[PDB]
């Protein structure tokens, strides 16, 4: 129960700032690999997609000289 | 000093039908006599052989260039001729018929490949200045880029393709000129919609697209790209500066100054440009029977060399040692062009050291040694 308190959190504040809970996701995506590893299995599903989605939908969001070389001695 | 000639057709032939004139004199040199020639269809092969076309007929004429008359062989198509192309080296004959691009070898005589890929007839043909790569375009607005070395190693069941599809005309391409290089090249398609587009032949990408007021009927470029004369479809030749370079890609002429930078003085089209070697006399033909040559560093005439009929290839060359000479019988015989699809290959041996003799001090050093070599 203290879990899927705290999973409803998580969908609170996605709709709010949705480009800034990508940036330190890091841990949280294995935290939801945790708990898994079927009704409960499936709540923990819905916003997963919403999740992954979030990644997508935030990272997707001749008379020139064009003589910039990208080779860089390192 | 060098000689250059002025080679002109007239689409009538009275009496002659190729008359090559002097540039800075006026004076003939060498004319010929047989049937008519045909619009982009004259080429000379390997600076011996002076083929041309037929207009309306579908086959080719061969002249030697040190005789007046028609030579017996003549090169036979399964349909109309349209334009014909001989390659700078001079190994390879190419041929446009209807919609195919037959291709030929001059050294065998066979025919390696009949390509196939516009929809409509084939209207303009020209070889890259180191014949690797051939531009073919016609009328059905596309120009492709084919590449000598992938159409003729291919599998007689691997139908090659083009290496560069180019279709941004609207309207069918008049002309084309292939610069000096290679894969380094760049063209100057031109089209009836009123533009004149430069392309490169490395990357496939536009450079250019000079949108006049008139159709286009003939472009050409100083060797070294520095100017891009385009024709007419009224008498008019615009010329177009690239070294001024405004700063854009889609440029007008109208913004790009007027009265200035147009040769005027001719009442109808002119299906013919070429810049001479030094690039300060331009000869340009006509459809009003007149073949002209300006001065391209002050926009004036010089002469008005008049023909008969229009004027259907017109062009400088630099005379090589065939015209200045008075016998030159060819190196080697015109093969059996032949009319189906297919080691043997006929050549002189002994022209990969040409002039790499001994030099005179060599020889002393090989004397003296064999001298002191004896002594001891």
């Amino acid at each position: 129960g203290i879990q899927e308190d705290s999973l409803k959190v998580l969908d609170i504040l996605l709709e709010q700032y949705p480009a800034l809970i990508t940036g330190r996701s890091s841990i949280l995506l294995k935290n939801f690999v945790e708990l898994i590893s079927q009704q409960w299995r499936l709540k923990v599903l819905v916003r997963l997609s919403k999740f992954l989605q979030a990644l997508a939908d935030g990272s997707s969001r001749g008379s020139q000289p064009n003589v910039s070389s990208q080779f860089r001695l390192r | 000093a060098p000689m250059e000639v002025a080679v002109c057709t007239d689409s009538a032939a009275p009496m002659w039908s190729c008359i090559v004139w002097e540039l800075h004199s006026g004076a003939n040199l060498l004319t010929y006599r047989g049937g008519q020639a045909g619009p982009r269809g004259l080429a000379l092969l390997n600076g011996e052989y002076l083929l041309a076309a037929q207009l309306g007929k579908n086959y080719i004429s061969a002249w030697e260039l040190q005789r007046k008359d028609q030579l017996q062989q003549k090169i036979m198509c399964p349909g109309p001729v349209t334009c014909l192309t001989a390659s700078p080296n001079g190994l390879y004959v190419l041929a446009g018929v209807a919609e195919s691009i037959h291709l030929w070898e001059v050294s065998t005589g066979n025919l390696l490949v009949i390509l196939s890929r516009h929809y409509q007839d084939v209207s303009c043909l020209q070889f890259t200045g180191d014949s690797s790569h051939f531009i073919s375009g016609g009328k059905d607005c596309l120009v492709l880029v084919w590449s000598l070395c992938s159409v003729l190693q291919a599998d007689p069941s691997r139908i090659p393709a083009p290496r560069h599809v180019w279709s941004h005309h609207a309207l069918p391409i008049t002309d084309l000129h292939c610069g000096f290089g290679g894969p380094l090249a760049r063209v100057a398609t031109s089209s009836l919609d009123q533009t004149v587009k430069l392309w490169e032949v490395s990357s496939g990408e536009l450079l250019l697209s000079v949108l006049f007021d008139v159709s286009i009927m003939a472009v050409t470029m100083d060797l070294a790209e520095h100017h891009m004369f385009c024709g007419g479809s009224e008498g008019s030749i615009f010329q177009v500066d690239l070294f001024t370079w405004p700063g854009q890609r889609e440029r007008s002429f109208h913004p790009e100054q007027d009265a200035g930078k147009v040769f005027k003085g001719h009442r109808n089209q002119v299906t013919c440009l070429s810049v001479s070697t030094d690039g300060s006399v331009l000869l340009s033909g006509s459809h009003d029977e007149t073949v002209r040559l300006w001065d391209v560093q002050s926009k004036q005439c010089i002469r008005t060399v008049a023909l008969k009929g229009p004027v259907t290839n017109a062009a400088i060359l630099l005379a090589p040692v065939s015209m200045l000479s008075s016998d030159f019988r060819p190196s080697l015989p015109l093969p059996h062009f032949n009319k189906h699809l297919l080691g043997g290959l006929t050549l002189r041996l002994g022209l990969h050291q040409q002039g790499s003799e001994p030099s005179y001090l060599d020889r002393t050093e090989q004397l003296q040694a064999v001298l002191c070599s004896t002594m001891e």
